[PDB]
RNA sequence: ACGGAAGGGCACCACCAGGAGUGGAGCCUGCGGCUUAAUUUGACCAACACGGGGAAACUCACCAGGUCCAGACACAAUAAGGAUUGACAGAUUGAGAGCUCUUUCUUGAUUUUGUGGGUGGUGGUGCAUGGCCGUUCUUAGUUGGUGGAGUGAUUUGUCUGCUUAAUUGCGAUAACGAACGAGACCUUAACCUACUAAAUAGUGGUGCUAGCAUUUGCUGGUUAUCCACUUCUUAGAGGGACUAUCGGUUUCAAGCCGAUGGAAGUUUGAGGCAAUAACAGGUCUGUGAUGCCCUUAGACGUUCUGGGCCGCACGCGCGCUACACUGACGGAGCCAGCGAGUCUAACCUUGGCCGAGAGGUCUUGGUAAUCUUGUGAAACUCCGUCGUGCUGGGGAUAGAGCAUUGUAAUUAUUGCUCUUCAACGAGGAAUUCCUAGUAAGCGCAAGUCAUCAGCUUGCGUUGAUUACGUCCCUGCCCUUUGUACACACC
């Protein structure tokens, strides 16, 4: 996809802050409920490194569930710039 | 001339003025392609506008788009047809029929 | 260009879907389930809705 | 909102709930979610053959899995917990069995052996009667059915909603879908909840 | 089929989030930067 | 003394009944007057629905019905003890609305 | 398995006795055919108001066109003097679309270009499949263990006879003992002056209190106006029926037939659930169920505009309205039940006002045993007009106008007003459904639903005639029997 680098960071950030993305099948919503972006953009930035790895997901019901992995965790310090200790809110 | 209007007052009645002259449905429509004068100027006189290319067939003809040929859609092949003052109140897409007339 | 990508969709049977499995046909809008008939019958127990008569 | 729509969401929020878990669990086990409403909290106890996987390392997987179910469900933080607290006889969840048999043959196994292990292991978990039905291009073929049954089984009445547990899962094999149909009769004797014999079952004192 | 002609290596207006990297175009009579 | 209303909805009825037992013997051993608990009838939210995901075979329906059971019990008692007869109603499956 | 073989039993998806019809008319609707750019498509007892399929857009799958990538990602061919993105205005286009061009600005390692590899697909395959439904089959049927018979396939058990709705039971007996199905069960509809409890149900009497009557009575309002109660209502726990009792008749019982009592005596009525084996039955167009094949940037993805699905020499299926006086029309009488309904918001709407109507407007109540709602339904009843005539039956077709929904009503969404006033004079051969609160008539709620019922799912109102049988027709079950059938008499 082509996105915008601010808005790819708006999710990165959400992502490993918090741990996990719940978005609705809607390449249509203008905004995500979590995040302020377009959920197509958040959806497709996981249909993104999702595919190299990084997290899990689940489809169940028109509503994707995006879990971060391991390699996710290390690959979203490096991206973000973050010291390492801070590790995701769900753990 | 329409309902109790000649057709020089016609000629000079904004699209306003006219709805309110106008059956239930064409005034509770408007109570809900501007290239055309570029046609109707714009060309020799003594002859007929270029046609101008529509698919909006709910288009109502309002004594505004008189004189000038207008090419409706109806799902393919634009029909080109004359608006006259008789067509006043009428919807666009009840001059370029839909279908092919049967024949069996 | 996106502007022109999507056209009214506030009512008629284009505008709901199945919860379940996204289909247009066939759609229960009572006590606001909106789920499609099969998806329904294939979870209707665990909603609650149950067979006597 | 009106109590009709208000339970009808909540069964429905259930019937969500299940499938998310059914999805995300296959492999660590899941066999049941509850949903109990409390005035400060939601609990949902998820019962798992292994609570373990489900809570993860120092809970790490059961504190995501509140989380998404949290972003899913617009729920406020710490209004929802999740609780893998157990299953406590595997051998009588038809789901579980299903869900096993469905992970044997798909990292393979011959389809009579599983059954007949998942038959196995039903009956001698207590159950009163078992019975297994893979249907489809067992090899490929006109896509025939076979059962496996064990004990007896009362289909159908009222008993059958009393004590009898189906479940039915799709295997996806690399030659089109097969289906496992998972029938349970457990114990009316030790029911430890209704009635606790067959309506037609009279015992006499002497 | 949008070709984006190579254009190799090279005013102002209102809304000032435009930050002196706006410059404008001129046909004729040309005053809407590449933002508007 | 204020007075207060509560309001238990389920579809189990077995527990439904629990809880409004629960909540009889409570307010008796509390001491407290009350207004016997009114059952509203039961709504059967009944659906019909083709058995058949496609249109073929003899045309038989299904019906699947919700039977919701609805109580209520109004009462006079104090803080305290109304907080602790709204807390000892958590029984899973029912719904209790104290309203004052 | 079949038989234009036999015996026994059975069924209004069979008939007899009948009722209502359908087939004839107009229209509604589905199917075929024809037509078309397309008229998307599946399906041919067990397809054809079926796909919950009442399609203006969407839906949508079809057609004429126009966009976008929503082509992940390991990889190499483009990037740190720009890989890329976007765009005012004008041409262009249906389009106020940066599609493309005129053409020079904006943004900046996100893409773009090719390989590999994915992704989506209402594209194909229902004869590759899962699941689910339908059907065989609404019948009473099905199966081990051990024993008996047979070289064996297989058989007995699972049966002569009675009995039952029933492979239900009495019983008989190379079987014994079991399992599933049936039944039992569950839901519901009947009753309960019994229990519990009710300004979310109701009843009486006190307050206040309009009318009539005036010796205290009739009917009324008093929704914070009191008290008592639960007959009506509601819903929990229970009771109640078990063909009870009494006769008759059964081989010998199982049962059956009468009468009495009973709320109820046909499994009490109606359902839900419902075995074993199957069908190349339907569905890949419910599914982010799915294998294979196809396609994947000029797309079969997706979106937008417009059209189509409805198109009309014609044939068919489900239906609505009728042909009239057992009626139409006008007044007046004024009686249900099942249900549904809006808090992130426009749902069900009382009441006031405006309008001939449809409808509009101002409020109100209701998240609901509370308000809509006593849903003041329709048929029906009474009193009148009509007067037997294509008539004041019928209301098709059509013209004009007024409204509502909707972004949009043209190929008329629907409603309303006036006008027009077709066929149809009870319907051939054929053919359907039905045995009691049933048929039929009658409307109402819900489903779809922004709007649109002539459809369906339920509900109540009025409520017959006929029969209480049979195996003639069409079928079903069991047994015997014949078979040159086993793809099983197509
Ligand atoms: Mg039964
Ligand atoms: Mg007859
Ligand atoms: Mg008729
Ligand atoms: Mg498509
Ligand atoms: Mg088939
Ligand atoms: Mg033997
Ligand atoms: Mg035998
Ligand atoms: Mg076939
Ligand atoms: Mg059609
Ligand atoms: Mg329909
Ligand atoms: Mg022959
Ligand atoms: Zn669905
Ligand atoms: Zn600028």
């Amino acid at each position: 996809m082509l996105m915008p680098k601010e808005d790819r960071n708006k999710i990165h950030q959400y992502l490993f802050q918090e741990g996990v993305v719940v978005a609705k099948k809607d390449f249509n919503q203008a905004k995500h409920e979590e995040i302020d972006t377009k959920n197509l953009y958040v959806i497709k930035a996981l249909q993104s490194l999702t595919s190299k790895g990084y997290v899990k997901t689940q489809f169940s019901w028109q509503y994707y569930y995006y879990t971060l992995t391991e390699e996710g965790v290390e690959y979203l310090r490096e991206y973000l710039n973050l010291p390492e200790h801070i590790v995701p809110g769900t753990y | 001339s329409y309902r109790g209007v000649d057709l020089e007052k016609l000629l000079e009645m904004s699209t306003e003025d006219f709805v309110k002259l106008a059956p239930a449905r064409v005034r509770r429509r408007f109570a809900r392609m501007k290239k055309l004068r570029a046609a109707k100027l714009a060309a020799p006189e003594n002859e007929k506008p270029a046609p101008v290319r529509t698919h909006m067939r709910n288009m109502i003809i309002v004594p505004e788009m008189i004189g000038s040929v207008v090419g409706i859609y109806n799902g393919k092949a634009f029909n080109q047809v004359e608006i006259r003052p008789e067509m006043l109140g009428h919807y666009l897409g009840e001059f370029s029929i839909t279908y092919t007339p049967v024949r069996h | 260009e996106n502007v022109w990508f999507s056209h009214p969709r506030r009512y008629g049977k284009g505008s709901r879907q199945c919860r379940v499995c996204s289909s247009h046909t066939g759609l229960i809008r009572k006590y606001g389930l909106n789920i499609c008939r099969q998806c329904f019958r294939e979870k209707a127990n665990d909603i609650g809705f149950n067979k006597f008569r | 909102i009106s109590k009709k729509r208000k339970l009808v969401a909540d069964g429905v929020f259930y019937a969500e709930l299940n499938e998310f878990f059914t999805r995300e669990l296959a492999e660590e086990g899941y066999s049941g979610v509850e949903v109990r409403v409390t005035p400060t909290k939601t609990e949902v106890i998820i019962r798992a053959t292994r609570t373990q996987d489900v809570l993860g390392e120092n809970g790490r997987r059961i504190n995501e899995l509140t989380l998404l179910v949290q972003k899913r469900f617009k729920y406020a933080p710490g209004t929802i917990v999740l609780y893998a607290e157990r299953v406590q006889d595997r051998g009588l969840s038809a789901v579980a069995q299903a869900e096993s048999m469905k992970f044997k043959l798909l990292n393979g196994l011959a389809i009579r052996r599983a059954a007949y292990g998942v038959v196995r292991y039903v009956m001698e978990s207590g159950a009163k009667g078992c019975e297994v039905v893979v249907s489809g291009k067992l090899r490929a073929a006109r896509a025939k059915a076979m059962k496996f049954a064990d004990g007896f089984l009362i289909h159908s009445g009222q008993p059958v909603n009393d004590f009898i547990d189906t479940a039915t899962r799709h295997v996806l094999m690399r030659q089109g879908v097969l289906g496992i149909k998972v029938k349970i009769m457990r114990d009316p004797a030790k029911s430890r909840t209704g009635p606790k014999a067959l309506p037609d079952a009279v015992t006499i004192i002497e | 089929k949008h070709k984006k002609v190579k254009l190799a290596v090279l005013r102002e207006c209102s809304n000032p989030t435009c930050g002196a990297g706006v410059f404008l175009a001129n046909h004729k009579d040309r005053l809407y930067c590449g933002k508007c | 003394i204020i007075k207060i209303r509560i309001t238990l909805t389920s579809t189990k009825v077995k527990q439904l009944e629990n809880v409004s037992s629960n909540i009889v013997k409570n307010a008796e051993q509390h001491n407290l007057v009350k207004k016997g608990p009114v059952r509203l009838p039961t709504k059967v939210l009944k659906i019909s629905t083709r058995k058949t995901p496609n249109g073929e075979g003899s045309k038989t329906w299904e019906t699947y019905e919700m039977r919701i059971h609805k109580r209520y019990i109004d009462l006079e008692a104090p803080v305290q003890i109304v907080k602790r007869i709204t807390q000892i109603t958590i029984e899973p499956g029912v719904d209790v609305e104290v309203v004052v």
